[PDB]
């Protein structure tokens, strides 16, 4: 099996954990907590083919964590999760993605950006600026929405095969 | 009434108000309510790293064995935090040291992949066992040699 080494970033309360969960557990979460960075192993089935994803959630605000640089260090794909209700995480979109530019030293980056809570109905963000800037930086844009569940296997198909044709 | 004072219990452990959690336990409330995730104040003591609200909890009754809807215990949290102390005191309660979490990480590899090497010291210590299987396939070891750590590897042999 290939053990892909999944990251999953973003701003406080976009709902990373969220995602997360329901991709493993297939339950939707209405509370978590906000300071749980723990790796999640899951098997997938993506083409016919078996796969193993190591999906990281960082989701602490400390300045040094050895295990978490070394994650990301090791990542070979990033989830950029925002709210769609929230300006700022979507501002700040850009500032994550320049972090993980800088730090995995490398032009291509395995990236995905998501738009949480589609549910919603209070959209903050529009989808016409989302999908520009996804455009921009040529990654593809998935909206999500871990409450009903929809777009979740999606968007981290979606970033499995982007690692694979970065590979290949 | 139960349900808002559970919350009210876990979010004064969640928070660290030692004075809040007394006045909540002294009020009625459950030692061994969960969140949605399943997270009982246990949990949230030991990953906050409130040592006090923990070892008033453990003296109250809590459940130390219990685990969320991961299977973590507040051991495996304890170790993950890298707190030294509330790994001891947790250990000293007869904590369940080859607990395993719905991926059947024992608080050693949890320790292991952090970064922890006292915390890792210390479950050996107690008796954990350097040879376990996670559903995975990958032992202490195989996590130290991922991680490329020399130390954590000379600590585990
Ligand atoms: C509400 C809790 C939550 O969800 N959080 C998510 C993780 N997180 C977070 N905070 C943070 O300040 N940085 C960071 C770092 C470590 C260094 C410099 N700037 C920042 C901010 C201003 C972006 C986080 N950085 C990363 C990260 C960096 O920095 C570099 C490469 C890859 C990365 F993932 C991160 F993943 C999370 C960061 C807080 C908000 C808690
Ligand atoms: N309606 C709705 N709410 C969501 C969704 N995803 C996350 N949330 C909410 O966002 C809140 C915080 O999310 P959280 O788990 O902390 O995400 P994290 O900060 O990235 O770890 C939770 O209380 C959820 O109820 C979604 O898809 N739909
Ligand atoms: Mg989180």
């Amino acid at each position: 099996m290939t053990e892909y080494k999944l990251v999953v970033v973003g701003a406080c309360g976009v709902g990373k954990s969220a995602l997360t969960i329901q991709l493993i557990q297939n339950h939707f979460v209405d509370e978590y907590d906000p300071t749980i960075e723990d790796s999640y192993r899951k098997q997938v089935v993506i083409d016919g083919e078996t796969c193993l994803l190591d999906i990281l959630d960082t989701a602490g605000q400390e300045e040094y964590s050895a295990m978490r640089d070394q994650y990301m260090r090791t990542g070979e794909g990033f989830l950029c999760v925002f709210a769609i209700n929230n300006t700022k995480s979507f501002e700040d979109i850009h500032h994550y993605r320049e972090q993980i530019k800088r730090v995995k030293d490398s032009e291509d980056v395995p990236m995905v950006l998501v738009g949480n809570k589609c549910d919603l109905p209070s959209r903050t963000v529009d989808t016409k600026q989302a999908q520009d800037l996804a455009r921009s930086y040529g990654i593809p844009f998935i909206e999500t929405s871990a409450k009903t569940r929809q777009g979740v296997d999606d968007a981290f198909y979606t970033l499995v095969r982007e690692i694979r044709k970065h590979k290949e | 009434r139960k349900e808002e004072l559970d919350k009210k219990l876990l979010e004064a452990a969640r928070a660290g108000q030692d004075d809040e959690v007394a006045a909540l336990l002294a009020k009625g409330a459950d030692v061994n309510a969960h969140d949605t995730f399943g997270f009982t104040p246990l949990h949230l003591a030991a990953l906050y790293g409130h040592l006090e609200i923990v070892e008033v909890l453990l003296k109250r009754g809590a459940d130390i064995n219990a685990d969320d809807s991961y299977g973590r215990t507040p051991l495996h949290l304890a170790a993950m935090r890298g707190h030294l102390e509330i790994v001891e005191l947790l250990l000293r309660w007869g904590a369940d040291v080859n607990a395993a979490d719905e991926e059947g990480r024992t608080p050693l590899h949890l320790a292991a992949k952090r970064g922890h090497l006292e915390i890792v010291e210390v479950l050996l210590k107690n008796g954990a066992d350097v040879n376990a299987q996670d559903k995975f396939g990958k032992t202490a070891f195989d996590i130290s040699i991922d991680n490329g750590n020399e130390d954590l590897a000379e600590i585990l042999q």
